[PDB]
Protein backbone atom coordinates (compact mmCIF):
# COMPACT_ATOMS: atom_id res chain seq x y z
CA UNK A 1 0.00 0.00 0.00
CA UNK A 2 3.00 2.31 0.94
CA UNK A 3 4.46 1.38 -2.34
CA UNK A 4 1.38 2.25 -4.59
CA UNK A 5 -0.65 5.15 -2.97
CA UNK A 6 0.66 8.02 -0.82
CA UNK A 7 -1.40 10.55 0.71
CA UNK A 8 -0.49 14.30 2.30
CA UNK A 9 0.98 14.22 5.37
CA UNK A 10 -1.53 15.00 8.53
CA UNK A 11 1.03 17.12 9.90
CA UNK A 12 1.39 19.41 6.82
CA UNK A 13 -2.10 21.12 7.58
CA UNK A 14 -0.83 21.95 11.23
CA UNK A 15 2.61 23.27 8.96
CA UNK A 16 1.20 24.94 6.34
CA UNK A 17 -1.01 27.62 8.49
CA UNK A 18 0.15 29.49 11.44
CA UNK A 19 -2.61 30.20 13.16
CA UNK A 20 -2.77 26.30 13.29
CA UNK A 21 0.33 26.09 14.95
CA UNK A 22 -0.88 28.98 17.06
CA UNK A 23 -3.98 27.34 18.41
CA UNK A 24 -2.61 23.86 18.58
CA UNK A 25 0.34 25.31 21.22
CA UNK A 26 -3.31 27.47 23.08
CA UNK A 27 -5.27 24.52 22.57
CA UNK A 28 -2.75 22.04 24.37
CA UNK A 29 -2.03 24.74 27.22
CA UNK A 30 -5.92 25.13 27.87
CA UNK A 31 -6.91 21.02 28.24
CA UNK A 32 -3.62 21.25 30.40
CA UNK A 33 -5.07 23.59 32.42
CA UNK A 34 -8.37 22.04 32.62
CA UNK A 35 -10.74 23.86 30.34
CA UNK A 36 -13.32 23.75 27.62
CA UNK A 37 -13.08 26.22 24.34
CA UNK A 38 -15.46 27.02 22.20
CA UNK A 39 -14.20 27.99 18.75
CA UNK A 40 -15.66 30.55 16.40
CA UNK A 41 -15.37 30.61 12.44
CA UNK A 42 -16.79 32.59 9.70
CA UNK A 43 -16.72 29.53 7.22
CA UNK A 44 -17.68 25.85 7.23
CA UNK A 45 -14.71 25.16 5.19
CA UNK A 46 -12.42 26.14 8.02
CA UNK A 47 -14.76 24.02 10.46
CA UNK A 48 -13.50 21.10 7.86
CA UNK A 49 -9.85 22.15 7.88
CA UNK A 50 -10.21 22.77 11.62
CA UNK A 51 -11.81 18.75 11.78
CA UNK A 52 -8.61 17.66 10.42
CA UNK A 53 -6.44 19.36 12.88
CA UNK A 54 -8.16 18.48 15.85
CA UNK A 55 -8.54 14.94 15.01
CA UNK A 56 -5.07 14.76 14.47
CA UNK A 57 -4.05 16.38 17.16
CA UNK A 58 -6.82 14.08 19.53
CA UNK A 59 -8.96 16.62 20.63
CA UNK A 60 -12.91 15.53 20.87
CA UNK A 61 -15.15 18.16 19.12
CA UNK A 62 -18.13 18.48 18.65
CA UNK A 63 -20.06 20.63 15.61
CA UNK A 64 -23.07 22.88 14.80
CA UNK A 65 -22.26 24.45 11.83
CA UNK A 66 -25.01 26.71 10.86
CA UNK A 67 -26.35 23.46 8.14
CA UNK A 68 -27.45 21.61 11.28
CA UNK A 69 -31.67 20.64 11.74
CA UNK A 70 -32.85 22.67 14.68
CA UNK A 71 -33.50 19.68 16.40
CA UNK A 72 -30.14 18.30 16.36
CA UNK A 73 -28.92 21.65 18.09
CA UNK A 74 -30.71 21.51 20.91
CA UNK A 75 -29.20 17.91 21.63
CA UNK A 76 -25.67 18.95 20.39
CA UNK A 77 -25.72 21.32 23.52
CA UNK A 78 -26.99 19.29 26.15
CA UNK A 79 -24.54 16.72 25.29
CA UNK A 80 -21.84 19.50 25.59
CA UNK A 81 -22.85 20.35 28.61
CA UNK A 82 -23.31 16.90 29.99
CA UNK A 83 -20.10 15.42 28.20
CA UNK A 84 -16.78 16.47 30.31
CA UNK A 85 -15.00 14.57 27.44
CA UNK A 86 -15.75 16.95 24.29
CA UNK A 87 -12.75 19.31 24.39
CA UNK A 88 -14.24 21.62 21.34
CA UNK A 89 -17.28 22.62 20.31
CA UNK A 90 -16.72 24.06 16.63
CA UNK A 91 -19.22 26.92 15.50
CA UNK A 92 -20.38 29.17 13.06
CA UNK A 93 -21.01 32.54 14.53
CA UNK A 94 -23.53 33.59 12.16
CA UNK A 95 -25.63 30.66 13.45
CA UNK A 96 -27.00 28.60 16.32
CA UNK A 97 -29.43 31.94 16.79
CA UNK A 98 -29.97 33.18 20.50
CA UNK A 99 -31.47 30.16 21.99
CA UNK A 100 -28.47 28.25 22.17
CA UNK A 101 -27.05 27.91 26.35
CA UNK A 102 -23.37 26.90 26.05
CA UNK A 103 -22.23 27.39 29.64
CA UNK A 104 -20.47 24.37 30.15
CA UNK A 105 -17.29 25.57 28.36
CA UNK A 106 -15.35 28.61 29.68
CA UNK A 107 -12.99 29.54 26.99
CA UNK A 108 -13.51 31.32 23.47
CA UNK A 109 -11.29 31.32 20.57
CA UNK A 110 -12.21 33.48 17.67
CA UNK A 111 -10.26 31.91 14.40
CA UNK A 112 -11.16 34.41 12.64
CA UNK A 113 -13.06 38.14 13.37
CA UNK A 114 -16.55 39.36 12.04
CA UNK A 115 -16.66 43.07 10.58
CA UNK A 116 -19.56 43.32 13.19
CA UNK A 117 -18.69 43.39 17.12
CA UNK A 118 -21.95 42.37 17.55
CA UNK A 119 -21.90 39.05 16.13
CA UNK A 120 -18.57 38.42 17.82
CA UNK A 121 -20.17 39.80 21.47
CA UNK A 122 -23.46 37.18 20.71
CA UNK A 123 -20.70 34.56 20.53
CA UNK A 124 -18.95 35.24 23.78
CA UNK A 125 -22.46 35.90 25.05
CA UNK A 126 -23.14 32.18 24.37
CA UNK A 127 -20.67 31.45 27.35
CA UNK A 128 -20.61 34.51 29.14
CA UNK A 129 -24.06 34.28 30.00
CA UNK A 130 -26.17 34.60 33.09
CA UNK A 131 -25.77 30.95 35.36
CA UNK A 132 -22.11 30.52 34.11
CA UNK A 133 -20.08 29.24 37.43
CA UNK A 134 -16.45 30.09 36.06
CA UNK A 135 -14.11 32.51 34.80
CA UNK A 136 -14.31 33.59 30.55
CA UNK A 137 -11.35 34.46 28.69
CA UNK A 138 -11.75 35.09 25.39
CA UNK A 139 -9.21 34.47 22.43
CA UNK A 140 -8.66 36.21 19.09
CA UNK A 141 -6.37 34.90 16.59
CA UNK A 142 -4.93 37.62 13.77
CA UNK A 143 -2.40 37.07 11.09
CA UNK A 144 0.22 39.47 11.19
CA UNK A 145 0.32 42.13 8.33
CA UNK A 146 -2.81 41.04 6.66
CA UNK A 147 -5.70 41.84 6.08
CA UNK A 148 -7.18 40.48 9.52
CA UNK A 149 -5.31 43.58 11.36
CA UNK A 150 -8.08 45.70 9.62
CA UNK A 151 -10.71 43.75 10.14
CA UNK A 152 -9.58 44.00 13.86
CA UNK A 153 -9.25 48.13 13.39
CA UNK A 154 -12.69 48.00 11.90
CA UNK A 155 -14.50 45.81 14.70
CA UNK A 156 -12.73 48.03 17.44
CA UNK A 157 -13.78 51.32 15.97
CA UNK A 158 -17.62 49.83 15.69
CA UNK A 159 -17.04 49.12 19.30
CA UNK A 160 -15.77 52.39 20.27
CA UNK A 161 -18.73 54.41 18.11
CA UNK A 162 -21.00 51.96 20.61
CA UNK A 163 -19.14 53.40 23.41
CA UNK A 164 -19.64 56.58 22.62
CA UNK A 165 -23.25 56.27 21.34
CA UNK A 166 -24.97 54.09 23.63
CA UNK A 167 -22.82 53.36 26.62
CA UNK A 168 -21.47 57.38 27.00
CA UNK A 169 -25.02 57.52 28.51
CA UNK A 170 -26.56 56.12 31.14
CA UNK A 171 -30.13 55.64 29.45
CA UNK A 172 -31.25 54.50 32.70
CA UNK A 173 -34.47 56.20 35.00
CA UNK A 174 -31.73 56.96 37.60
CA UNK A 175 -30.48 59.84 34.96
CA UNK A 176 -34.11 60.97 34.96
CA UNK A 177 -34.97 61.19 38.76
CA UNK A 178 -31.58 62.23 39.73
CA UNK B 1 -68.94 46.69 22.59
CA UNK B 2 -67.81 44.46 26.13
CA UNK B 3 -67.32 45.42 29.16
CA UNK B 4 -64.15 44.83 31.30
CA UNK B 5 -66.03 42.27 33.72
CA UNK B 6 -66.78 40.60 31.00
CA UNK B 7 -63.34 41.13 29.51
CA UNK B 8 -61.82 39.20 32.92
CA UNK B 9 -64.45 36.46 33.37
CA UNK B 10 -63.35 35.63 29.80
CA UNK B 11 -59.83 36.43 30.53
CA UNK B 12 -60.19 33.59 33.50
CA UNK B 13 -61.52 30.94 31.42
CA UNK B 14 -58.85 31.12 29.22
CA UNK B 15 -56.78 31.28 31.21
CA UNK B 16 -57.26 27.82 32.58
CA UNK B 17 -57.27 26.36 29.06
CA UNK B 18 -53.63 28.23 28.73
CA UNK B 19 -52.13 26.68 31.74
CA UNK B 20 -53.74 23.30 30.56
CA UNK B 21 -52.30 23.40 27.35
CA UNK B 22 -48.77 24.84 29.05
CA UNK B 23 -48.96 22.05 31.64
CA UNK B 24 -49.43 19.13 28.65
CA UNK B 25 -46.61 20.89 26.60
CA UNK B 26 -43.91 21.15 29.76
CA UNK B 27 -44.83 17.22 29.89
CA UNK B 28 -44.37 16.07 27.05
CA UNK B 29 -41.09 18.37 26.65
CA UNK B 30 -40.03 16.88 29.49
CA UNK B 31 -40.65 13.14 28.52
CA UNK B 32 -38.94 13.53 25.31
CA UNK B 33 -35.94 14.97 26.98
CA UNK B 34 -35.59 11.86 29.63
CA UNK B 35 -36.55 9.39 26.96
CA UNK B 36 -33.87 10.68 24.83
CA UNK B 37 -31.45 10.78 27.69
CA UNK B 38 -31.62 7.16 27.75
CA UNK B 39 -29.05 4.38 26.61
CA UNK B 40 -29.36 0.73 27.61
CA UNK B 41 -27.52 -2.82 26.10
CA UNK B 42 -28.31 -6.14 26.74
CA UNK B 43 -26.93 -8.95 28.41
CA UNK C 1 -21.86 79.70 5.01
CA UNK C 2 -25.84 80.19 5.46
CA UNK C 3 -26.06 76.25 4.99
CA UNK C 4 -24.03 75.27 8.55
CA UNK C 5 -26.30 78.32 10.30
CA UNK C 6 -29.65 76.66 9.11
CA UNK C 7 -28.54 73.23 9.93
CA UNK C 8 -27.51 74.60 13.61
CA UNK C 9 -30.84 76.31 14.05
CA UNK C 10 -32.61 72.94 12.93
CA UNK C 11 -30.69 70.90 15.58
CA UNK C 12 -31.09 73.04 17.80
CA UNK C 13 -35.03 73.15 17.48
CA UNK C 14 -34.92 69.61 16.96
CA UNK C 15 -33.02 69.37 20.22
CA UNK C 16 -35.28 71.84 22.27
CA UNK C 17 -38.13 69.75 21.38
CA UNK C 18 -36.55 66.31 22.48
CA UNK C 19 -35.56 68.03 25.87
CA UNK C 20 -39.08 69.16 26.36
CA UNK C 21 -40.04 65.85 25.84
CA UNK C 22 -37.19 64.55 28.15
CA UNK C 23 -38.25 67.15 30.74
CA UNK C 24 -42.53 65.63 31.02
CA UNK C 25 -41.07 62.11 31.13
CA UNK C 26 -38.81 63.00 34.10
CA UNK C 27 -41.58 65.13 35.84
CA UNK C 28 -44.08 62.04 35.09
CA UNK C 29 -41.53 59.68 36.91
CA UNK C 30 -40.70 62.09 39.73
CA UNK C 31 -44.60 61.46 41.05
CA UNK C 32 -44.09 60.32 44.51
CA UNK C 33 -45.92 57.24 46.34
CA UNK C 34 -37.80 52.91 45.06
CA UNK C 35 -40.98 55.11 44.29
CA UNK C 36 -42.02 53.21 41.44
CA UNK C 37 -45.53 54.50 40.22
CA UNK C 38 -46.63 51.66 38.32
CA UNK C 39 -48.23 48.80 40.97
CA UNK C 40 -47.36 44.83 39.71
CA UNK C 41 -50.00 43.60 37.21
CA UNK C 42 -52.74 41.49 38.73
CA UNK C 43 -53.37 39.52 36.06
CA UNK C 44 -49.43 39.25 35.85
CA UNK C 45 -48.91 36.27 37.75
CA UNK C 46 -45.01 36.05 38.59
CA UNK C 47 -41.99 37.70 40.16
CA UNK C 48 -40.32 40.64 38.50
CA UNK C 49 -36.85 42.09 39.35
CA UNK C 50 -36.30 45.17 40.39
CA UNK C 51 -35.16 46.46 37.38
CA UNK C 52 -37.80 44.89 35.51
CA UNK C 53 -40.37 46.74 37.64
CA UNK C 54 -38.05 49.63 36.76
CA UNK C 55 -38.41 48.93 33.25
CA UNK C 56 -42.10 48.13 33.18
CA UNK C 57 -42.78 51.51 35.26
CA UNK C 58 -40.56 53.40 32.31
CA UNK C 59 -42.60 51.92 29.91
CA UNK C 60 -45.84 52.33 31.04
CA UNK C 61 -44.57 56.29 30.97
CA UNK C 62 -43.68 55.87 27.51
CA UNK C 63 -47.24 54.60 27.03
CA UNK C 64 -48.58 57.42 28.96
CA UNK C 65 -46.87 59.96 27.28
CA UNK C 66 -47.63 58.60 23.65
CA UNK C 67 -43.82 58.29 23.28
CA UNK C 68 -42.37 55.20 21.02
CA UNK C 69 -39.10 53.75 22.45
CA UNK C 70 -36.63 51.13 22.22
CA UNK C 71 -36.07 49.04 25.26
CA UNK C 72 -32.11 48.31 24.63
CA UNK C 73 -31.26 46.06 27.88
CA UNK C 74 -28.71 43.55 27.84
CA UNK C 75 -29.20 39.80 26.84
CA UNK C 76 -30.72 37.80 29.43
CA UNK C 77 -32.50 40.73 31.26
CA UNK C 78 -35.80 40.10 30.48
CA UNK C 79 -37.05 42.12 27.82
CA UNK C 80 -40.26 39.73 26.85
CA UNK C 81 -41.09 39.63 30.16
CA UNK C 82 -41.07 43.09 30.51
CA UNK C 83 -42.87 43.43 27.05
CA UNK C 84 -45.38 40.82 29.19
CA UNK C 85 -45.46 42.77 32.19
CA UNK C 86 -46.65 46.10 30.27
CA UNK C 87 -49.06 44.12 27.93
CA UNK C 88 -50.84 42.95 31.22
CA UNK C 89 -50.67 46.28 32.96
CA UNK C 90 -51.88 47.81 30.13
CA UNK C 91 -54.96 44.87 29.64
CA UNK C 92 -56.14 45.42 33.37
CA UNK C 93 -55.92 48.87 34.62
CA UNK C 94 -56.10 50.51 31.10
CA UNK C 95 -58.70 48.23 29.60
CA UNK C 96 -56.23 48.18 26.32
CA UNK C 97 -57.15 44.32 25.95
CA UNK C 98 -56.62 45.68 21.93
CA UNK C 99 -55.52 43.47 19.17
CA UNK C 100 -51.12 43.63 19.53
CA UNK C 101 -49.39 42.38 17.42
CA UNK C 102 -45.99 40.56 18.26
CA UNK C 103 -43.57 40.36 15.00
CA UNK C 104 -40.08 37.76 16.61
CA UNK C 105 -37.77 35.89 14.92
CA UNK C 106 -39.22 31.90 13.65
CA UNK C 107 -36.53 30.90 16.14
CA UNK C 108 -38.36 32.35 19.07
CA UNK C 109 -41.66 32.18 18.43
CA UNK C 110 -42.87 28.97 20.06
CA UNK C 111 -40.67 30.43 23.00
CA UNK C 112 -42.63 33.77 23.15
CA UNK C 113 -46.46 31.69 22.59
CA UNK C 114 -44.59 29.96 25.90
CA UNK C 115 -43.64 32.97 28.02
CA UNK C 116 -47.39 34.60 27.23
CA UNK C 117 -48.94 31.59 28.49
CA UNK C 118 -46.38 31.18 31.47
CA UNK C 119 -46.89 34.81 32.70
CA UNK C 120 -50.46 35.52 31.58
CA UNK C 121 -52.68 32.82 30.92
CA UNK C 122 -55.18 35.53 30.18
CA UNK C 123 -54.60 36.56 27.15
CA UNK C 124 -55.78 34.53 23.72
CA UNK C 125 -52.94 34.44 22.12
CA UNK C 126 -52.77 33.37 18.49
CA UNK C 127 -49.78 32.51 16.70
CA UNK C 128 -49.62 32.86 12.64
CA UNK C 129 -47.23 29.67 12.29
CA UNK C 130 -48.16 27.07 9.09
CA UNK C 131 -48.72 26.66 5.09
CA UNK C 132 -51.26 28.90 3.72
CA UNK C 133 -53.99 27.02 3.88
CA UNK C 134 -53.33 26.59 7.57
CA UNK C 135 -52.74 30.40 7.87
CA UNK C 136 -55.61 31.47 6.31
CA UNK C 137 -57.92 29.34 8.23
CA UNK C 138 -56.56 30.27 11.31
CA UNK C 139 -57.32 33.77 10.09
CA UNK C 140 -61.36 33.26 9.77
CA UNK C 141 -62.88 35.65 11.75
CA UNK C 142 -60.02 37.34 13.08
CA UNK C 143 -62.18 40.82 12.94
CA UNK C 144 -64.37 39.82 15.60
CA UNK C 145 -63.74 41.88 18.63
CA UNK C 146 -62.67 39.80 21.59
CA UNK C 147 -61.30 37.36 19.17
CA UNK C 148 -57.63 37.22 19.80
CA UNK C 149 -56.24 39.61 22.33
CA UNK C 150 -52.12 39.03 20.89
CA UNK C 151 -50.58 37.97 17.58
CA UNK C 152 -47.10 36.28 17.44
CA UNK C 153 -46.30 35.98 13.35
CA UNK C 154 -42.90 36.01 12.08
CA UNK D 1 -5.33 1.16 -9.66
CA UNK D 2 -7.83 -0.29 -7.12
CA UNK D 3 -6.08 0.80 -4.28
CA UNK D 4 -7.68 0.48 -1.05
CA UNK D 5 -6.70 2.85 2.11
CA UNK D 6 -8.59 2.70 5.27
CA UNK D 7 -7.80 5.93 7.26
CA UNK D 8 -9.81 5.24 10.26
CA UNK D 9 -12.80 4.92 12.55
CA UNK D 10 -14.92 8.14 11.83
CA UNK D 11 -14.96 10.85 14.23
CA UNK D 12 -18.66 10.70 15.32
CA UNK D 13 -17.03 7.26 16.96
CA UNK D 14 -14.13 9.13 18.83
CA UNK D 15 -16.31 8.89 22.21
CA UNK D 16 -17.67 5.20 22.68
CA UNK D 17 -14.85 3.92 24.06
CA UNK D 18 -11.71 5.75 26.40
CA UNK D 19 -9.17 3.22 24.65
CA UNK D 20 -9.99 1.62 21.55
CA UNK D 21 -6.46 1.57 19.90
CA UNK D 22 -8.15 3.56 17.01
CA UNK D 23 -7.24 6.31 14.83
CA UNK D 24 -10.11 8.25 13.94
CA UNK D 25 -10.31 10.63 10.91
CA UNK D 26 -13.39 13.33 9.97
CA UNK D 27 -15.68 11.98 7.49
CA UNK D 28 -15.49 13.41 3.90
CA UNK D 29 -16.26 16.76 3.26
CA UNK D 30 -16.58 16.69 -1.11
CA UNK D 31 -18.28 13.97 -2.60
CA UNK D 32 -18.63 10.56 -2.46
CA UNK D 33 -17.38 9.78 -6.52
CA UNK D 34 -14.99 12.82 -7.08
CA UNK D 35 -12.52 12.66 -10.86
CA UNK D 36 -9.80 15.02 -10.75
CA UNK D 37 -7.51 16.07 -13.53
CA UNK D 38 -3.65 15.85 -12.90
CA UNK D 39 -0.05 16.05 -14.77
CA UNK D 40 1.85 13.27 -14.32
CA UNK D 41 5.52 12.87 -15.33
CA UNK D 42 6.67 10.27 -16.43
CA UNK D 43 9.51 8.98 -19.11
CA UNK D 44 10.35 6.38 -21.21
CA UNK D 45 12.27 4.69 -19.22
CA UNK D 46 9.87 4.43 -16.75
CA UNK D 47 6.75 2.78 -19.35
CA UNK D 48 9.70 0.41 -20.52
CA UNK D 49 10.09 -1.19 -16.61
CA UNK D 50 6.56 -1.02 -15.92
CA UNK D 51 5.44 -3.49 -19.27
CA UNK D 52 8.67 -5.04 -18.32
CA UNK D 53 8.05 -5.65 -14.69
CA UNK D 54 4.53 -5.27 -14.23
CA UNK D 55 2.66 -4.99 -10.88
CA UNK D 56 -0.50 -3.48 -12.23
CA UNK D 57 -2.65 -6.45 -12.18
CA UNK D 58 -2.63 -6.58 -8.45
CA UNK D 59 -2.85 -10.68 -9.32
CA UNK D 60 -0.49 -13.44 -7.41
CA UNK D 61 1.36 -13.41 -10.70
CA UNK D 62 2.55 -10.42 -10.53
CA UNK D 63 4.05 -10.90 -6.58
CA UNK D 64 5.90 -14.19 -7.85
CA UNK D 65 7.44 -12.24 -10.44
CA UNK E 1 -13.42 65.23 19.32
CA UNK E 2 -15.64 67.47 19.95
CA UNK E 3 -18.03 66.62 23.24
CA UNK E 4 -20.88 68.73 22.32
CA UNK E 5 -22.03 66.96 19.90
CA UNK E 6 -21.89 63.43 21.68
CA UNK E 7 -23.72 65.06 24.15
CA UNK E 8 -25.95 66.61 21.86
CA UNK E 9 -26.89 63.19 20.32
CA UNK E 10 -27.40 61.59 23.92
CA UNK E 11 -30.01 64.41 24.99
CA UNK E 12 -32.07 63.34 20.96
CA UNK E 13 -31.80 59.84 22.17
CA UNK E 14 -32.19 59.94 25.67
CA UNK E 15 -36.44 59.79 26.30
CA UNK E 16 -36.66 57.34 23.68
CA UNK E 17 -33.58 54.69 24.50
CA UNK E 18 -33.47 52.38 27.55
CA UNK E 19 -30.16 50.39 28.03
CA UNK E 20 -28.96 48.31 30.91
CA UNK E 21 -25.76 46.09 31.15
CA UNK E 22 -25.00 43.24 32.79
CA UNK E 23 -22.45 44.56 34.78
CA UNK E 24 -24.61 47.62 37.05
CA UNK E 25 -27.88 44.70 37.10
CA UNK E 26 -26.19 41.54 37.59
CA UNK E 27 -24.18 41.65 40.21
CA UNK E 28 -22.94 37.87 41.09
CA UNK E 29 -21.47 37.73 37.44
CA UNK E 30 -18.19 35.99 36.59
CA UNK E 31 -15.13 38.50 35.14
CA UNK E 32 -14.39 38.38 31.55
CA UNK E 33 -11.00 39.00 29.46
CA UNK E 34 -10.05 39.37 25.70
CA UNK E 35 -6.90 38.80 24.49
CA UNK E 36 -5.51 39.28 20.78
CA UNK E 37 -2.68 36.64 19.71
CA UNK E 38 -0.59 37.46 16.72
CA UNK E 39 0.49 34.44 13.74
CA UNK E 40 2.88 34.57 11.25
CA UNK E 41 1.82 32.85 7.73
CA UNK E 42 3.18 30.04 6.50
CA UNK E 43 5.52 29.85 3.25
CA UNK E 44 2.27 28.47 1.48
CA UNK E 45 0.08 31.42 2.69
CA UNK E 46 2.74 34.47 1.80
CA UNK E 47 2.83 33.36 -1.66
CA UNK E 48 -1.03 33.09 -2.35
CA UNK E 49 -1.16 36.34 -0.42
CA UNK E 50 1.48 38.05 -2.38
CA UNK E 51 -0.01 36.45 -5.62
CA UNK E 52 -3.44 37.72 -5.05
CA UNK E 53 -1.75 41.49 -3.86
CA UNK E 54 -0.65 41.43 -7.34
CA UNK E 55 -3.86 40.47 -9.02
CA UNK E 56 -5.13 43.58 -6.99
CA UNK E 57 -3.45 45.72 -10.22
CA UNK E 58 -3.62 44.43 -13.49
CA UNK E 59 -11.03 41.84 -13.35
CA UNK E 60 -11.01 40.92 -9.48
CA UNK E 61 -12.08 43.99 -7.68
CA UNK E 62 -11.36 44.74 -4.04
CA UNK E 63 -14.04 42.95 -2.30
CA UNK E 64 -13.07 39.44 -4.32
CA UNK E 65 -9.18 39.90 -3.51
CA UNK E 66 -10.44 40.80 -0.04
CA UNK E 67 -12.69 37.59 0.74
CA UNK E 68 -9.64 35.71 -0.99
CA UNK E 69 -7.20 36.98 1.27
CA UNK E 70 -8.85 35.93 3.97
CA UNK E 71 -9.56 32.63 3.02
CA UNK E 72 -5.34 32.66 2.71
CA UNK E 73 -4.85 33.74 6.10
CA UNK E 74 -7.88 31.08 6.97
CA UNK E 75 -5.97 28.24 5.28
CA UNK E 76 -4.53 27.74 2.14
CA UNK E 77 -6.06 23.86 1.66
CA UNK E 78 -9.44 26.02 0.99
CA UNK E 79 -8.19 26.50 -2.63
CA UNK E 80 -6.77 23.00 -3.29
CA UNK E 81 -5.41 20.60 -0.92
CA UNK E 82 -1.91 19.50 -1.37
CA UNK E 83 -2.48 16.24 -3.86
CA UNK E 84 -2.61 12.68 -3.29
CA UNK E 85 0.13 11.08 -5.43
CA UNK E 86 -0.54 7.60 -6.94
CA UNK E 87 1.63 5.97 -10.31
CA UNK E 88 -0.06 6.50 -13.70
N1 LIG F 1 -38.81 37.30 36.99
C1 LIG F 1 -38.43 36.18 36.36
N2 LIG F 1 -38.73 34.99 36.93
C2 LIG F 1 -38.35 33.87 36.30
N3 LIG F 1 -37.69 33.74 35.15
C3 LIG F 1 -37.41 34.93 34.62
C4 LIG F 1 -37.73 36.17 35.14
N4 LIG F 1 -37.29 37.19 34.32
C5 LIG F 1 -36.71 36.55 33.33
N5 LIG F 1 -36.74 35.19 33.44
C6 LIG F 1 -36.19 34.21 32.51
O1 LIG F 1 -35.22 34.86 31.72
C7 LIG F 1 -35.07 34.11 30.50
C8 LIG F 1 -34.82 35.07 29.36
O2 LIG F 1 -36.02 35.82 29.11
P1 LIG F 1 -36.08 36.87 27.94
O3 LIG F 1 -37.07 37.90 28.28
O4 LIG F 1 -36.30 36.18 26.59
O5 LIG F 1 -34.62 37.48 27.88
P2 LIG F 1 -34.15 38.21 26.57
O6 LIG F 1 -33.78 39.62 26.83
O7 LIG F 1 -35.29 38.07 25.56
O8 LIG F 1 -32.94 37.42 25.95
P3 LIG F 1 -32.77 37.34 24.41
O9 LIG F 1 -32.14 38.66 23.88
O10 LIG F 1 -34.17 37.14 23.75
S1 LIG F 1 -31.62 35.83 23.96
C9 LIG F 1 -36.31 33.23 30.36
O11 LIG F 1 -35.96 31.85 30.44
C10 LIG F 1 -37.21 33.66 31.52
O12 LIG F 1 -37.90 32.55 32.09
MG1 LIG G 1 -35.73 38.23 23.24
Amino acid sequence: CNMRTQFPDLRLIQYDCGKLQTLAVLLRQLKAEGHRVLIFTQMTRMLDVLEQFLTYHGHLYLRLDGSTRVEQRQALMERFNADKRIFCFILSTRSGGVGVNLTGADTVVFYDSDWNPTMDAQAQDRCHRIGQTRDVHIYRLISERTVEENILKKANQKRMLGDMAIEGGNFTTAYFKQ
Amino acid sequence: PLTQEELLREAKITEELNLRSLETYERLEADKKKQVHKKRKCP
Amino acid sequence: EKRKKALDLHLDFIVGQTEKYSDLLSQSLNQPLTQVKTPIPLLLRGQLREYQHIGLDWLVTMYEKKLNGILADEMGLGKTIQTISLLAHLACEKGNWGPHLIIVPTSVMLNWEMELKRWCPSFKILTYYGAQKERKLKRQGWTKPNAFHVCITS
Amino acid sequence: SGAVKRQGRCDTYATEFDLEAEEYVPLPKGDVHKKKEIIQDVTLHDLDVANARPQGGQDILSMMG
Amino acid sequence: YNEGLVKRLHKVLRPFLLRRVKVDVEKQMPKKYEHVIRCRLSKRQRCLYDDFMAQTTTFMSVINILMQLRKVCNHPNLFDPRPVTSPF
